[PDB]
RNA sequence: AAUAGGCGGCCGUCGAGGGCUCGGGUAGAAGACCCGGUUGAUAGGGCGGGGAUGUAAGCGGGAAGGGUCAACCGACCCGCUUAGUCCGCCGCCCCUAAUCGCCCGAG
RNA sequence: GGGGCCAAGGGUGGGGGUGUUCACCCAUUAAAGGGGAACGUGAGCUGGGUUUAGACCGUCGUGAGACAGGUCGGAUGCUA
RNA sequence: GUAAGGUCCGGUGGAGCCGCCGGUAUCGCGGAUCCUGCCGGGAGUAGCAGCGUAGUCGGGUGAGAAUCCCGACCGCCGGAGGGGCCAGGGUUCCACGGCAAUGGUCGUCAGCCGUGGGUUAGUCGGUCCUAACCCCGCCCGUAACUCGGCGCGGGGGAAAGGGAAACGGGUUUAUAUUCCCGUACCGCGGGGGUAGGUGCGGCAACGCAAGCCCGGAGGGUGACGCCUCGGGGUAGGCGGACCGGCCGAUGAGGCCGGCUAAGCGUAUAAGCCCGGGGAGUGCCGUAAUGGCGAGAACCGGGUGAAAGCGCGAAUGGCCCCCCCGUUAGGGGGGUUCCGCCGAUCCCUGGGGCCCGUGAAAAGCCCUCCGGGAAUUCCGAUCCCCCGCGACCGUACCGAGAACCGACACAGGUGCCCCUGGGUGAGAAGCCUAAGGCGUGUCGGGGGAAACCCGGCCGAGGGAACUCGGCAAACUGGCCCCGUAACUUCGGGAGAAGGGGUGCCUGCGGGUGCGUAACCCGCAGGUCGCAGUGACUAGGGGGGCCCGACUGUUUAAUAAAAACACAGGUCCCAGCUAGCCCGAAAGGGUUUGUACUGGGGCCGACGCCUGCCCAGUGCCGGUAUGUGAAGCCCGGGUACAACCGGGUGAAGCACCGGUAAACGGCGGGGGUAACUAUAACCCUCUUAAGGUAGCGAAAUUCCUUGUCGGUUAAAUGCCGACCUGCAUGAAUGGCGUAACGAGGUCCCCGCUGUCCCCGGCCGGGGCCCGGCGAAACCUCUGCCUGGCGCGCAUGCCAGGGACC
RNA sequence: ACCCGAAACCGGUCGAUCUAGCCCGGGGCAGGGUGAAGUCCCUCAACCGAGGGAUGGAGGCCCGCUAGGGGUGCUGAUGUGCAGUUCGCUCCCGUGACCCCGGGCUAGGGGUGAAAGGCCAAUCGAGGCCGGAGAUAGCUGGUUCCCGCCGAAUCAUCCCG
RNA sequence: ACCGAUAGCGAACUAGUACCGUGAGGGAAAGCUGAAAAGCACCCCGGGAGGGGGGUGAAAAGAGCCUGAAACCGGGCGGCG
RNA sequence: CUCGCGGGUGAAGCCGAAGUCCGCUGGAACGCGGCGCCGGAGAGGGUGAUAGCCCCGUAGGCGUAAGCCCGCAGGGUCUC
RNA sequence: CUAAGCCGCCCGGUGGAUGGCUCGGCUCGGGGCGCCGACGAAGGGCGUGGCAAGCUGCGAUAAGCCCCGGCGAGGCGCAGGCAGCCGUCGAACCGGGGAUUCCCGAAUGGGACCUCCCGCGGCUUAUGCCGCACUCCGGGGUUUAUCCC
């Protein structure tokens, strides 16, 4: 196992869904927080200086 | 069948309609009879049924017409005698 | 799938409306310069982002 | 290396937490302000089996209207009347201050300090012996064989805890053990450090044998206290 | 067989000799080889021979017994019955198809 | 029978224990010869021994472990 | 021009470009298993088989048909390849018009392309309640936080848990409990009348319409585990009669249809209960357990489920017949019983098991407490009628092509819920009805081979094969008889071994009203090689090692002797404890309390577990020595730094306990008597010198030890010896019934494993028509003897060779 | 610092749809066999006691292609596969320490582990993502136009050399 | 005194777009007709795609559009065979 | 401080000279030869070729609401 | 007059190099301008065109609406089409000021397994408006509740 057969058990609830704040499909639905912006867990946006995606968004 | 009806809390009956089709009817299991407060013995004069069936009936058709309808007659006599003896 | 929240249904509707061919009169207006757009999708092959 | 089971238990993960929602509730005495200088009578309503208690429990409805859960003593009768207070008769099921219990009596559910709620001698089939009664302390012999001094105003109940003698019957079946320990979420089955890996246990290794004496100092740090901890002696005496 | 042979015959300076197509295995992975091709028994068909199983369907009679000890039912047996069925074997009979047609070829 | 010469056309087989080559043994036989070919031959086969990862015993080491010491298990790709 | 290169001539092209001097630079291509793009040989080759081998004949369409459509015939699944419906998918749904591309071939076809359309709710689900659990506010910690956290207050948390209410007929190309028709129900509010406020019948259990509004308390229900059994009922099925149709010979016989929802009204069964009654040399009762002066037999009576019955409801659905039929329509009949089997589907009761105890809350009903009006008045849980019931989902697949795995993937997800007839114990195997399909999708040809993979058989011998009986074969179901060593007395056990088995004609027995239905025996006749005739369907026995047993393990080379287990035993801890997480706050064990919590080792069961505390470790004491800072004293410094001494905790030194703590258990001096043997036996190096057991062993080097058995032959196996290189008592010793896809040896039987291989079946291989790649590739490619980096197609001398 | 290549180390964050463990709520396992405790009955003798038949349904019991689960041998098919773990026959468990589903918790020197260094999204003797980072190496490979002139060395001392 | 579409920012253009991973996050390819569409009216063949004539344009530069190298493939020509 | 006034600056923006003169090639002159002009403008771009004078623009100048800045004048406060 | 095959030239196919071009990049002395938000920001979701998919712009007044000023005959975006409409009562376009500005989002009256739902009070006839998060500051009331304005 561990391969093709195990990949067929992905019919359960998705781990991440659309986020009401950032608009990305990264909202952890079971834990109730976003893995992209931190919505539902932090008042301020989730930004890290080792991450370049928020700069990619604006071509900065 | 639907997953909600796949549960055994529903009772399933196979019924054939006048048009010849075969359908499955579902309904909820009836509650158990009321029991005595003290000795836990079955009561009388209290019909079994769901809340809708209870509300379908009038007041006098849901409990016997005697004091302390929540106790069996033996416990009722016990309590009444004890109370009067204590009073006197 | 049978039971859908309204917002997800609306997003699916928007994607469905998005998926369509380029108008022939638009092709004529651009003089065969604009033929296709990046948002074309095949349901069995290209899945929605959500 | 990796962590030990005893270390992992300290973090309170669901693998190690007590499922304290299947049980019947906490068993503690009525607040001391009710018991002191006033005796109350209660009626036993029902006797039940508490999933994790090692002893049966009982419900008591008191004259003042308080419903409480108590550890039922051996021989308790449903519908029986019990008393809690300083002026209660000496009998099984009654709770008395330790200063009012004649010497040589068996008691259970002894308060460590007056009003705490009872801490000592609550397992099934256990009792403690009241040895002496002094103005400053009451000496009681506990199941472990220790003579402990209690404040005279500590509250205790007369009798013995029901359900004694369990260990007479063997469990026989690994499945019986499985259900027994699952009822309490106690770690079972258990591994052996000698057959663990060296990364996992101090005794681990390919050769199944401890490489060091198994008596560990009391000053050893966490992650090292395994085997015989601070053992004065070992072996068969 | 680079000394790449000998002989008889036919043809050439339109034309001998071949190929595809045709009915078949003394043959066979494709090719190739072999018989026959109206100058005919190559295959099919008809009849006969010789074989392999083992006595067909149908009918008549009997049948342990049952049944009103009647009518009627009955596994099975006997006679017509060396039967019936089949034959990747053989002989005789041109009855059917081996026809029409196309192509290379030395000078 | 013992020793030796010419002679390589042919044969030189079957079984028991052992992974065995070898060696030993059994009944036959004229004989049951020794070797080379990448210790011929795994894009021919088998995988018993050997040489990973699991595990047991003995010995050595405080220990992790080790043993040209035993012991059980352990994959063999191909369209020329 | 030695050259890096330059310049001229002839074509294409349509817009910029160069000589010389002096400066600047991402300034010069064959490699880097270099990077990006394109294109080659492999190649018109492999693949388009294996797990379900499926098509054929007429007709139609269309330019074009093996592949599309209709009819017939032959087939496949038929406990799913059929029916219904989640999650996931997201328009794949429906009609029409099409074939540039996609579809393993073709295509008029489509889950493809283009154009239009499709999802209708008071009753179905979310919405409401709460469970495990999560979040926010205060509070404490943190340098700090979006970080960690106990306690309070608040909120969330199930589309299969709890939880108000609807069924049937018809309708669309595509929606139906949603749309139309018929007939109902629940929630809220309103308008009349009435019961009651102020009423009755029963000894009783109880029967009743049995006041209204607000707040509170109590009780019940909601509300529950596993195993097993009785009783009642319903789906579904079987047989017979009789109305219609089809087939059949317009014989016998066979097949099809003979149907009935919610909602209203209505009763008993079991349990429980009430009144009378007054028992034992007992009585009554169940499938079984059982009940009785604490009230049994026996009489009456109350309350109590699933169902059935009546309306709903025959005009509806179904079957049939007739007049019309260019087309479009219109009418007339049946739709009735009996007897059986019977659920895994419902209702209701017994009984048994737990060192296992198998949820909460909203909601609903009843009673009781106080409070508020009501008299030409108040007023229903009763009867009749009227008004309002919001928001979101609702199409379709639901999988061998609509999901995940890059795919129209033989995997996984969903075997998630259900299964007519015959044989049969059976939801097995086989055949078949309904339903579905010919799309587990390339077709055609053929003694058309060799060879490969699946299958069948095989004379004589029967393991001679092989590391090893790997693979295959033998036995096989049911009934009767009959069953060993050993044993933990339960087992071993279906040990082993032997006999029978079909069909037909009748009798007898069980339960039964029944010649209904299901089982159990007896007698006779008879056929074959074979009667569990297909299908289904154990081969067996005797030794040894390991592990007691069921169970778990390296997903993807190890399933085992490894792990676990019940049992044994040791250690810490009396609670603010013991052990543990953390930076802290606080926390786990803890809704706990020695029959407990935590920490090791061995590992069912039987008999037992010997010696050693010097070594290491742990524990207790610590008189005495040493022992840091701090403090004190003297010196020194106009003050300090600095030097000397005193006090001196823990820890070490020191003393004692402790081996089911780590681990060890030799050597000689010797030994004498008989020759070896040396056995008892006495003594020293350091703590003691291996006890009971077992032994060439999963431990033994010499080693294939020696002796005996097994074979004709024995590096094997079993028993024994002891010389144990280098066995041993809880890192346990020895033994052990039952158990094992564990390793290992032998015997009967069986067989193509082999002597020695030979036939046959289906699928590939081969040819033809189509779609069509990849691994790989310095260029090329004959040999003998040599040279060479020491094993060359390419070099040297020779040989040979048409493509 | 002429250009390229490491295994690795550190920081912050993301994952328990696979899989490991535990909590809450649910669905499922044809058919047959054996026969534990319990409760009894009959025939004769009766000082003892012998002989025979019933009922009852327990079990980490037995057979079993029910469903479902596992993966022993063929070291079979396939092995540029149907498939980056599959298929067939054979085989094992199949009322329990059983199988499965929805809602939850445990997160990287950490979790979980009937203990195999196993599992933690095809990755596990320390996961993935991004950043430190163009890390470093005495080790391997590469380094592009022509002609002209002269033209070596692998040997002495010292270095964890 | 920078680059001139494999260069220059990843993006000269419907570019942090399409796409890959549950996630954190990773992240392309793709410019040019002509001066003016004057973008081929009509005829024959073909089911269609398109082919041959004939027209437009200075030049098809014919939209698969400025130039059109090499690799590779097909035909003719010259040489060997 | 501005009931008031003046000025500066300040959005879009406005003005701004000189050939479309003959001949040749050309599909089309920005080209070649000839004849001219402006220039505080021979920077750069487009226009059917390479254009000081075809067009934009440059050389040089102008205007602008609100806002901002400075000042005049009047009314106050405060400091030595 | 040799079949396959090899090299060379010509033509043709395949491909996209080279050359020329550039509304895009990169770098830079000097110059200008530098914060937006509860009067609800930035990022995002969904809508919006006659034919309209992407981008761009806008928000149910939805490639737009109104007022002052500049320009002066065309205009309806990238984007070369059909049809139609707007403009001399001055459009398009440009600078300034206004109006509209769905939903989520610090998101705030309470909730999010789905950027959608459920609430409580005054005004209003009703339509329909205005208030209600937490942690505080300066005040008032009383119920002393951190309860209300
Ligand atoms: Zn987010
Ligand atoms: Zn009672």
């Amino acid at each position: 196992g561990s391969g093709t057969a195990t990949f067929g058990k992905r019919n359960s609830t998705p781990t991440h869904i659309r986020c009401r704040r950032c608009g990305r499909v990264s909202y952890n639905v079971k834990k109730g927080y976003c893995a992209a912006c931190g919505f539902g867990r932090s008042r301020r946006l989730r930004k890290y200086r080792w991450s370049k995606k928020w700069k990619k968004k604006k071509n900065a | 069948m639907k997953p909600m009806y796949r549960s055994r809390s529903w009772r399933r009956k196979y019924v054939r309609t006048p048009g010849g089709r075969v359908v499955i009817h579902f309904e909820r299991k009836k509650p158990k009879i009321a029991h005595c407060a003290m000795c836990g013995r079955p009561l009388n004069g209290i019909p079994r049924g769901r809340p809708v069936e209870m509300r379908k009936l009038p007041k006098t058709k849901k409990r016997p017409e005697r004091p302390m309808p929540h106790l069996c007659p033996r416990c009722m006599r016990k309590v009444m005698k004890e109370q009067i003896r204590a009073q006197l | 799938a049978r039971n859908k929240p309204l917002a997800k249904k609306l997003r699916l509707a928007k994607a469905l409306k998005q998926n369509r061919r380029v108008p022939v009169w638009v092709i004529v207006k651009t003089n065969r310069r604009v033929l296709t757009h990046p948002k074309r999708r095949y349901w069995r092959r290209t899945k929605l982002k959500e | 290396g990796k962590s030990l089971i005893q270390q992992r238990r300290g973090k309170g993960s669901p693998t190690f937490k007590s499922p304290s929602h299947r049980f019947r509730g906490a068993v503690k005495y009525i607040p001391l302000n009710y018991t002191q200088e006033k005796t109350l009578r209660g009626v036993v309503e029902e006797i039940m089996h508490d999933p994790g208690r090692t002893a049966p429990v009982a419900r008591v409805k008191f004259e003042n209207g308080i419903e409480k859960l108590i550890i039922a003593p051996e021989g308790l009768l449903v519908g029986q009347e019990i008393y809690i207070g300083p002026d209660a008769p000496i009998a099984v099921g009654n709770t008395l201050p330790l200063a009012k219990i004649p010497e040589g009596t068996y008691v259970y559910n002894i308060e460590g300090i007056p009003g705490d709620g009872g801490k000592y001698v609550r397992a099934g089939g256990t009792y403690a012996l009241v040895v002496s009664r002094e103005p400053d302390k009451v000496i009681v012999q506990l199941p472990s064989g220790e003579l402990k001094a209690f404040n005279p105003m500590c509250r205790a109940t007369i009798g013995v805890v029901a359900g004694g003698g369990r260990l007479e019957k063997p469990l026989v079946k690994a499945g019986k053990a499985y259900y027994k320990y699952k009822a309490r979420n106690k770690f079972w089955p258990t591994p052996r450090g000698v057959k663990m890996n060296a990364v996992n246990h101090p005794f681990g290794g390919k050769e199944h044998h401890p490489g060091k004496p198994t008596t560990t100092s009391r000053r050893a740090p966490p992650g090292r206290k395994v085997g015989h901890i601070a053992a004065r002696r070992t072996g068969r005496r």
